[PDB]
RNA sequence: AAAUGACCUUGACCUAUUCUCAAACUUUAAAUAUGUAAGAAGUCCUUGUUACUUAAUUGAACGUGGACAUUUGAAUGAAGA
RNA sequence: CUCAUCAGACACCACAAAAGGUGUUAGUUCAUCUAGACAGCCGGACGGUGGCCAUGGAAGUCGGAAUCCGCUAAGGAGUGU
RNA sequence: AGAACAGAAAUCUCCAGUAGAACAAAAGGGUAAAAGCCCCCUUGAUUUUGAUUUUCAGUGUGAAUACAAACCAUGAAAGUG
RNA sequence: GGUUGCGGCCAUAUCUACCAGAAAGCACCGUUUCCCGUCCGAUCAACUGUAGUUAAGCUGGUAAGAGCCUGACCGAGUAGUGUAGUGGGUGACCAUACGCGAAACUCAGGUGCUGCAAUCU
């Protein structure tokens, strides 16, 4: 803090402060308006947003809806609950976040009542489509992509779990200009490659590009891979035989009890400082006083 | 305390400020280029003068930024140049710090009279691990004092290495 | 040129400033404001003795000069140059219009003419510091610039000391036990808030908790 | 000459309440409005799209229309010696639900209840807000209290 | 109504009016709105023919419920027709009559005093 | 001899103080004036209509049936409105 | 309370100011006084001591720094010649 | 606070920075992951007739607002126009 | 109670200087085949969760700290103001009567509260 920089009372006494989740560069607020708010006619009817966040490596997929007191989550779906349905590894990469954007599809789909219809779209040959509504029957549940602060570039991973939620089933108007496979000049997409990047392909292909090129990185980075005898030929199935497992129970069961939450207060509140009395800090300072004054 | 208060350089850029427009600024451009491997960028002026005969928006500068080992080594080749002696001025108080030097052939590249001789500066800034915080989109924030460059820290860190000296008062 | 002041003598206008709309005004007839050894220290002139408005009226620049040389010359010349400190706490701020007499009274909105301040009733216009010895003398003077100002004025005797906003036993209490430190015209007091290091630096004599 | 335009006058009207400026929160945009309700008129300086006329600031009205980003809000408007009915097209960025009726909604839920509660014992129904009434009879002790007697002081100077 | 009568302090005398006073009032000034036609009171049938239902049916029940503010007070008061005054007989005993009473005037609540100048005027 | 030199000097800038001001300055902020409300066109429940609206007989608006009377919701006045 | 050799005499209203008075009235802050104050006549102001530099020449006195004892009811190292 | 020529003013870097800037123009409002600066894609500056606000006679005109019915632009999208 | 994702109120949350932080979580952090963006894989894209660290972020605490919030017969019934008089004054202005009534000042207290979901010795 240079002398020459400090800042004036009245600096202060003049500043205005931003929203805390502003100054904490987590709100867009300028997006935030846009998603949430409804038609003034619609009432009561809350707009749905697919939060989908990213960790440092691990993937958050919420849905939640908005109220006057505080947003309130209708499903949680995260990518670490991938061990169960069968993935180990990795779960940041494209196909986990694919992965993440189903299971929370079909868990809500099945929390609301259009679990058998509204299957969604089964054998993913990578197609762009979204999922329709059926002739005389309930319209799909319709949520929209909360990517937040993430920067939407052609090909990243928050348009996978965008194409995942999709294809389980969740109306989620997209384009298409913005997944993998994309063509830059002319306006048209590869599927296969989207099938491809919805599987591994580029993860499985980066595998077996190492293992004979480089078994001095490929030893470190995989390590897991090794380590459970799987490589690049493995993997679609891993991911194919997960949807399987997601598209056949959703249900989301929690951690177990592992010393209920009394427990954890008290072994927190033991590093959980708490402020001093006022005639405290009146004592803390006339000792100081003594002490400095004082003359020793 | 350092674990990892590890201070390296963030980057280094080089300008040479061709005081106007023409010939001899996409000769400077290629001898940046030509040093740095990178296509350079040219600088417009911001307004205009007319003691230094330019025009806003004349496009009478080029510079280049470069990270990293190569940065490490185009640095050394000008340490050298400048025999591993600086000033106790030259050093921000924030910790970054910068020479020049005339005479760009005694950086190597040899000397090719259809582009002549150009000077350039050099700054090398620094900073230690996490200055991402810094510079990144989400939860941009500030690092702690104690965390970030110091002038006096960097001339420790620069007389550490290169055994160099610094520098009366 | 000028006109004579019972043409201004009363508060009809709103306050008419120089600003970036009125803009051409003329200088003020008085520029100086403190007057005598204004860089005493506030020991040392501990009497205080104010001229006070007792109307509420406008006092010309031209006169406020006016007085003010005729109360700073009779002081030092039987006081002497640094025998006192004659601040006066009046300044004109506001400027005086006037219509320039083949055209009538259209469009007559006067140009700026002089300055004059705006003084309550109850306002210090003088204020005189000197010590107890010299009353008599800074009073006299005083009595003698009243005679050059429109309207009621009184010379009154400040309670307080010198300049301060303390009286003379509450302002000894501070500087005896603790709490005062000299400044070039004026003094800072020993405060209990904010830093107790910065606070100690300064006003180190004190904290003995004694004289 | 003069000059009468659409905003004019509205320099402080309009101004941004200090130290509140900025991006609206959201809860302004999450409260909702039904026809029928009683709504006050403010304007947000921030918002120039339909915002109300400055006539209409500190003036509560009737919502008769709701729109996708507005409400349509009915106000009387003194024009000579009548009143005359105007209905703007106001955003809900310069529109507050009103509370000008939660003392009579509060006081018809209270009266309600202590109704049952009369008609539950013999009736005493007791239920009409009455004036304040000017205080009754009471006795005060001198206990501890003997009183300081008082006297006016004479003039000082203090300056 | 207190605001009311603060709103109108310099066109009025008003105070606390005694029983005595109440009751010569109403004898001999006493007069009620009865499908105005104002009509003196002048027998007890009267009273009882409007004021009835309210329990009212003398002349003195009227003052009564006056005097005590009644639970019906309001159509008590509002049954008899404004008392129409002479002028003070004595005089206002003030040079001039419109400063407040504490200030040597006449309007405003002089408090016992209205008595005194009510029965000047009665 | 110069100094990116020490030193006085007057200057402007920084710090904490100091006297005085604004129709076209202001954090604060009256009094008097000013918008709306004080019920039967009220309040509450039960559950029809639609092409609007909702993931959804979800809502929205307009309705059928039912429960609570002049202390039916402050004051004063009313040769009525 | 006011005596005017241009008194004053009732809102709007038919005018008067700064400034002055030892006319008279009441008041404020300092002081002295029956241990005798103010006024006025009368006596005393001597002395330790011409305390010292200017020395053409200053007891106090053209003048310049200065600052006290003894006797006393009191008596200036000096207000004015 | 720092970098050859380089100087008060050229170009490069870091730190601080509540807006002390900019937004054609007068001024006042307003605005900071914008309403300002750089870039990308565009023609909603379009089509059909009504209602509404200011000025008001509650005429006209100018300007503006919020919908309805089209056809479009942009964006992953909510949206926005 | 800690922590994270999304939040409401938007400084009791901001600013300055220090110090502490188990567990988990965030984090910084490793890599450049792929989609993607740059003068610079710094930002932005992707891959690893492997090789590494609490140094910073972040959370908390300390300060006769700056700012901010709250309170008070602190100042002050002061300034201002609605209403009245054939009140005072040459005037400027002023006092009184029935009401309403600040701001500064001073002193004291305080330094985020909280919603949904998940997770943690
Ligand atoms: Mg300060
Ligand atoms: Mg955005
Ligand atoms: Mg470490
Ligand atoms: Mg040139
Ligand atoms: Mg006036
Ligand atoms: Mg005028
Ligand atoms: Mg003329
Ligand atoms: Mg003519
Ligand atoms: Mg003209
Ligand atoms: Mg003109
Ligand atoms: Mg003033
Ligand atoms: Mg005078
Ligand atoms: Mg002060
Ligand atoms: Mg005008
Ligand atoms: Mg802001
Ligand atoms: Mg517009
Ligand atoms: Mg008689
Ligand atoms: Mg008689
Ligand atoms: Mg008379
Ligand atoms: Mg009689
Ligand atoms: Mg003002
Ligand atoms: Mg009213
Ligand atoms: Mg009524
Ligand atoms: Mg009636
Ligand atoms: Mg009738
Ligand atoms: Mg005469
Ligand atoms: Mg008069
Ligand atoms: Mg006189
Ligand atoms: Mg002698
Ligand atoms: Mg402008
Ligand atoms: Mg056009
Ligand atoms: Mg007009
Ligand atoms: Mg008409
Ligand atoms: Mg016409
Ligand atoms: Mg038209
Ligand atoms: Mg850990
Ligand atoms: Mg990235
Ligand atoms: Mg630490
Ligand atoms: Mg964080
Ligand atoms: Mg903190
Ligand atoms: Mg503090
Ligand atoms: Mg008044
Ligand atoms: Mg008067």
């Amino acid at each position: 803090a240079f002398q020459k920089d400090a800042k004036s009372s009245a600096y202060s006494s003049r500043f205005q402060t931003p929203f805390r989740r502003r100054r904490e560069g987590k709100t867009d607020y300028y997006q935030r308006k846009r998603l949430v708010t409804q038609h003034k006619a619609k009432y009561n009817t809350p707009k749905y947003r697919l939060v989908v966040r990213f960790t440092n490596k691990d993937i958050i997929c919420q849905i939640i809806s908005s109220t006057i007191t505080g947003d309130v989550v209708l499903a949680a779906a995260y990518s670490h609950e991938l061990p169960r349905y069968g993935i180990t590894h990795g779960l940041t990469n494209w196909a986990a976040a694919y992965a993440t954007g189903l299971l929370i599809a079909r868990r809500t789909l099945q929390k609301l009542g259009l679990d058998e219809t509204y299957k969604g779209v089964e054998e993913v040959e990578g197609e762009y489509e979204l999922t329709e509504a059926v002739e005389d029957g309930p319209r799909p549940f319709k949520v929209f992509l909360d990517i937040g602060l993430q920067r939407t570039t052609t090909g990243a991973r928050v348009f996978g779990a965008l194409k995942g939620a999709s294809d389980g089933g969740l109306y989620v108007p997209h384009s298409e200009n913005r997944f993998p496979g994309w063509d830059f000049e002319t306006e048209e997409i590869d599927p296969e490659l989207l099938r491809s990047y919805i599987f591994g392909g580029h993860v499985s292909q980066y595998m077996e590009e190492l293992a004979d090129d480089d078994e001095e990185r490929f030893s470190e980075l995989f390590k897991g891979y090794l380590a459970d005898d799987i490589d690049a030929d493995s993997l679609e199935d891993i991911y194919t035989s997960a949807h399987e497992a997601i598209r056949a129970d959703p249900a989301f069961k929690p951690t177990e009890k592992k010393f209920t939450k009394e427990q954890y207060a008290a072994e927190s509140k033991k590093y959980r400082q708490t402020k001093l009395s006022k005639e405290e800090r009146a004592a803390r300072v006339a000792a100081k006083i003594a002490a400095l004054a004082g003359q020793q | 305390q350092n674990p990892m208060r590890d201070l390296k350089i963030e980057k280094l850029v080089l300008n040479i400020s061709v005081g106007e427009s023409g010939d001899r600024l996409t000769r400077a451009s290629k001898v940046l280029e030509q040093l740095s491997g990178q296509t350079p960028v040219q600088s417009k002026a911001r307004y205009t003068v007319r003691t230094f005969g330019i025009r806003r928006n004349e496009k009478i500068a080029v510079h280049v930024t470069v990270r990293g080992p190569k940065a490490e080594e185009i640095l050394e080749r000008g340490l050298k140049v400048k025999e591993y002696q600086l000033r106790d001025r030259n050093f921000s108080a924030t910790g970054n710090f910068g020479f020049g030097i005339d005479e760009h052939i005694d950086l190597g590249i040899k000397y090719d009279p259809s582009i002549g001789i150009f000077g350039m500066d050099f700054y090398v800034v620094m900073n230690r691990p996490g200055a991402r915080v810094t510079r990144r989109k989400r939860c941009k924030g500030t690092v702690g004092n104690s965390h970030k460059t110091t002038k006096e820290d960097t001339v420790s860190w620069f007389k550490q290495k290169y055994d160099a000296d610094v520098l009366d008062k | 040129a000028r006109r004579p002041a019972r043409c201004y003598r009363y508060q009809k206008n709103k306050p008419y400033p120089k600003s970036r709309y009125n803009r051409a005004v003329p200088d003020s007839k008085i520029r100086i404001y403190d007057l005598g050894k204004k860089k005493a220290t506030v020991d040392e002139f501990p009497l205080c003795v104010h001229l006070v408005s007792n109307e509420l009226e406008q006092l010309s620049s031209e006169a406020l000069e006016a007085a003010r040389i005729c109360a700073n010359k009779y002081m030092t010349t039987v006081s002497g140059r640094d025998a006192f400190h004659l601040r006066v706490r009046v300044h004109p701020f506001h400027v005086l219009r006037i219509n320039k007499m083949q055209q009538g009274m259209r469009g007559a909105w006067g140009k700026p003419h002089g300055l004059a301040a705006r003084v309550d009733i109850g306002q210090i216009i003088f204020s005189v510091r000197t010590k107890d010895s010299n009353k008599d003398v800074v009073v006299e003077g005083l009595r003698r610039a009243r005679y050059k100002f429109p309207g009621q004025q009184k010379i009154i005797l400040s309670k307080k000391w010198g300049f301060t906003n303390l009286d003379r036993p509450e302002y000894l209490k501070k500087r005896e036990a603790g709490e005062v430190k000299d400044d070039g015209a004026f003094v800072k007091f020993l405060s209990k808030k904010g830093s107790l290091e910065n606070n100690i630096r300064e006003f180190p004599e004190y904290f003995a908790a004694q004289a | 000459g003069k000059s009468h335009g659409y905003r004019s006058r509205t320099r402080y009207m309009f101004q941004r309440d200090f130290r509140k400026h900025g991006a609206v929160h959201l809860s302004t945009y999450l409260k909702v409005y039904k026809v029928g309700d009683i709504v006050d008129i403010k304007a947000n300086g921030s918002i120039q799209k339909g915002m109300p006329h400055k006539f209409y600031q500190g003036k509560t009205g009737v919502v008769y229309n709701v729109t996708k980003s507005s409400v349509g809000v009915i106000i009387n408007k003194m024009v000579g010696n009548r009143y005359l009915e105007k209905r703007l097209n106001l955003r809900v960025e310069h529109i507050k639900h009103s509370k000008c009726r939660q003392e009579f909604l509060e006081r018809v839920k209270a009266n309600a209840a202590k109704r049952a509660e009369a008609k539950a014992q013999g009736v005493a129904v007791q239920l009409k807000r009455q004036p304040a009434q000017p205080r009754e009879s009471r006795i005060v002790s001198t206990e501890g209290n003997v009183p300081q007697t008082l006297a006016p002081v004479p003039y000082e100077t203090f300056i | 109504t207190l605001e009311l009568l603060k709103l109108i302090e310099p066109y009025v005398a008003y105070g606390y009016p005694s029983y005595s006073t109440i009751r010569q009032l109403v004898y001999k000034r006493g007069f009620g709105k009865i499908n105005k036609q104002r009509v003196p009171l002048s027998d007890n049938a009267i009273i009882e023919a409007n004021l009835g239902k309210y329990g009212i049916l003398s002349i003195d029940d009227l003052i009564h419920e006056i005097i005590t503010v009644g639970p019906h007070f309001k159509q008590a008061n509002n049954f008899l027709w404004p008392f129409k005054l002479s002028n003070p007989s004595g005089g206002w005993g003030v040079p001039r009559k419109f400063k407040h009473f504490i200030q040597g005037g006449s309007f405003g609540n002089r408090e016992e005093f209205i008595n005194k100048l009510v029965k000047s005027m009665n």
